[PDB]
DNA sequence: TCAGGATGTATATATCTGACACGTGCCTGGAGACTAGGGAGTAATCCCCTTGGCGGTTAAAACGCGGGGGACAGCGCGTACGTGCGTTTAAGCGGTGCTAGAGCTGTCTACGACCAATTGAGCGGCCTCGGCACCGGGATTCTCCA
DNA sequence: TGGAGAATCCCGGTGCCGAGGCCGCTCAATTGGTCGTAGACAGCTCTAGCACCGCTTAAACGCACGTACGCGCTGTCCCCCGCGTTTTAACCGCCAAGGGGATTACTCCCTAGTCTCCAGGCACGTGTCAGATATATACATCCTGA
């Protein structure tokens, strides 16, 4: 029999690993293409410094991490371990974004 | 020079890596589309304020200080870029 | 006459003259009193000393002798009053405090 | 061009606190942004305090009240003590 | 009071190194 | 007699219809003076200051109870509990 | 000359008042443990506002807390209040 | 010789000279342009007209001829953009919007 | 000592919009506080914009950028239209 | 589903008030005119940093496949919260008195703006070595099947 | 409860580029004056905050009861996780073009400052009518019976 872990062990090891590290988790080039595509809808033919895209990526990843923490608190509050979109909607509703 | 459908560049493993950093143990399947939606909303707000700050200075280059000022104006002060 | 810096009179490391210039050029008031940059430089030096002390302790706890932004994040978020002061602040390359919820740990 | 910063003063304070510890450039820029941010906060609060009482001078009283408004608890008490000690040492000489 | 007495000793070593 | 919940819904409609203050003035004034005694003794208060504190406190508590009701509905209850208040204040960033 | 010291006025925020505040917020059913938690939350909020109001008063070297001090404290906490001046 | 107010030159009801004096005496910048008070007075008059129109409609819908703070609260919280602008503003004697959740009502 | 307010101007705007509608005293004070609050927001944003570009005068471009930064969507578009119309009518005569 | 009893709600009208609308003197602040100085607009140049393209590597993304574990619905039971009633308690209203303190006014001086001369502290540029990244390897440690 | 096996901590050698130190060169901080005005201080006024009393009645409190909702338990099934294999595009290095950010010089017009003039708006009285409260009342809503 091959070695297979139970569901939840690899999740906990990924949690410890990505909470131990400090690098960015989204790939640079798709985020850069997304930033340019979004900024195309405001003024055409814009240029970006590289540090501007790095600042946008740092702020976006920090915002998403805090949002997932509030989501996990909502999901634990509803006696679950699986986050669902209504948890995100409740978190953004309490925060004052929607 | 038109870009299209780059929101799928934020893939499912990248979203679940952000969720692992946030402490999440189990993730449903619709979380990815919901996360792409909220990310596009947040980036639209910040990029709109940054492009406004750039257009006031009569520049065609969005510098890092415009992003820092936009995040400062939205109450999300970011350290380490000037 | 030979010149002594205003920072040397107050026994400070932070520049009182630069703080006075920034207070004058910041359009904060019409006039700036003489004691105000001394007080402000003292406050800034104290807060810098607090954060640098906690960051140096966090850097020693990882067997490193050079402070990286991760150590600054560990210094701020582990202290109650400093986290209350910087609750809206995002630190670049800072990471997250390691904390896993209790209901996710196996039984 | 000349761009002023707070690097040498943060380095002097670091050598005063941890005499054998260095600091990366990214951490130096973060500490520089921190010093600038706290300076703008305290100066803006002192400007509001001067405008509210219909005064036209920012003195050490306005800075002390802005510190007591902006800093929580023991940080506020220690910062007020440090500022008062520095001001008396400055005016004594 | 446990954390409050710690921060006074933080200040005095600064005054002790100076 | 009415079934439980009818007078509750009637009170919900009635107190959302009107605008007056819901806390009594004199106990709130005594509470404000008792709290302000711990910062500086022998303080005086203008009546408009106490009224402003009452308006701000009632608005804060009503918004907190709305967020509490949302977190209570999220757990499929109709009864708010202290864990709901703790969750709302934690997500808001106060705790 | 009578230095009256007040104590235990947080019980003056009665259970019917908390019920009315919850009814305005749309709450249908209220637990029995809600009232002490609500008194604690109200005490924390009032302490945070009154401390800044007293700081603004002490800076002005006055003995009375004016309404503008409360308005400035609520502004400083990001809870701007209309209809009392300024 | 014959004077004419700056509000009448721009066709405004709000005072241009008062906004000019407040901008000068508010310590916002060293100098103040000539068009800035006209522009700001126009923006303030537009926002005042926009909220007063909705408040008058809300007062008319309740068969009242005087605007009370309840009507201002209804006018702000019922329009999404004014609610977005005043999301952190408490209106005194304003009440709340009548809104009951659907899961609380019987069926 | 006389205290100034925007009472008569708010009353004139109300008579322009709803000719047969009055306003109570508390609602008038709320409108006065609203006008003061929006004025401080736009003036502070224009001050920060002029300081960011190392300029020493607040012109109408700073006010227009502050309006586009503070007001959401249709309010921003119509307020920019109103301000440009008023400035054009002012400098055209 | 239909309907009667019953209770609470919005609706029809009086009347009485005190709060809003409006008119008056005046005085302070807004407007008109003129002068000067510098801040900003404009032009020209330069070179840095952005954009675009291409090739190779390989790590990460994508897709499919079991399979267990968690979400969810249903049910039963009991506690605890809503509802009503009668007793109790203090909030509210009005009226009076008093003085602490807020606010205005007039003098008067110490303190900060302004400016010119002077110079060393701070900043840009350029070595330089050591702290940290990286990797190969072995011991410890945790997880899964008995 | 004990072994097999994957992951991770710890040791140790090696390279490399970024932190630290030094050195030359500004230009911003310092020092020394004059000046005028903001602010401290005294003294008077007079408003509003505090304290007290009596009456009334509305709201708070306590208690009893029943039911509806919270919560624990069980069963089901489906869906998310773990793992292997294959595709694919991110990443890194390198090269080439050029757009625009940044700087310097020049100049002029825009705005601060001062003085004079006048009228717009603010405190103060005074009327009068919108709505608050009260009374009478048909109608919507809810509960029990069928």
């Amino acid at each position: 029999k091959p070695h297979r872990y139970r569901p939840g062990t690899v999740a906990l090891r990924e949690i410890r690993r990505y909470q131990k590290s400090t690098e960015l988790l989204i790939r640079k080039l798709p985020f850069q293409r997304l930033v340019r595509e979004i900024a195309q809808d405001f003024k055409t033919d814009l240029r970006f410094q590289s540090s501007a895209v790095m600042a946008l990526q740092e702020a976006s990843e920090a915002y998403l991490v805090g949002l997932f923490e509030d989501t996990n608190l909502c999901a634990i509050h509803a006696k679950r371990v699986t986050i669902m979109p209504k948890d995100i909607q409740l978190a953004r509703r309490i925060r004052g974004e929607r | 020079k038109v870009l299209r459908d780059n929101i799928q560049g934020i893939t499912k493993p990248a979203i679940r890596r952000l969720a692992r950093r946030g402490g999440v143990k189990r993730i449903s399947g619709l979380i990815y589309e919901e996360t792409r939606g909220v990310l596009k909303v947040f980036l639209e707000n910040v990029i709109r304020d940054a492009v406004t700050y750039t257009e006031h200075a009569k520049r065609k280059t969005v510098t890092a200080m415009d992003v820092v000022y936009a995040l400062k104006r939205q109450g999300r002060t970011l350290y380490g870029f000037g | 006459a030979k010149a002594k810096t205003r920072s040397s009179r107050a026994g400070l490391q932070f520049p009182v003259g630069r703080v006075h210039r920034l207070l004058r050029k910041g359009n904060y008031a019409e006039r700036v009193g003489a004691g105000a940059p001394v007080y402000l430089a003292a406050v800034l030096e104290y807060l810098t000393a607090e954060i640098l002390e906690l960051a140096g302790n966090a850097a020693r706890d990882n067997k490193k002798t050079r402070i990286i932004p991760r150590h600054l994040q560990l210094a701020v978020r582990n202290d109650e009053e400093l986290n209350k002061l910087l609750g809206r602040v995002t630190i670049a390359q800072g990471g997250v405090l390691p904390n896993i919820q209790s209901v996710l740990l196996p039984k | 061009t000349r761009k002023e910063s707070y690097a040498i003063y943060v380095y002097k304070v670091l050598k005063q606190v941890h005499p054998d510890t260095g600091i990366s450039s990214k951490a130096m820029s973060i500490m520089n942004s921190f010093v600038n941010d706290v300076f703008e906060r305290i100066a803006g609060e002192a400007s509001r305090l001067a405008h509210y009482n219909k005064r036209s001078t920012i003195t050490s009283r306005e800075i002390q009240t802005a510190v007591r408004l902006l800093l929580p608890g023991e940080l506020a008490k220690h910062a007020v003590s440090e500022g008062t000690k520095a001001v008396t040492k400055y005016t004594s000489a | 009071l446990d954390k409050d007495k710690d921060r006074d000793t933080r200040r005095k070593r600064r005054q002790g190194r100076s």
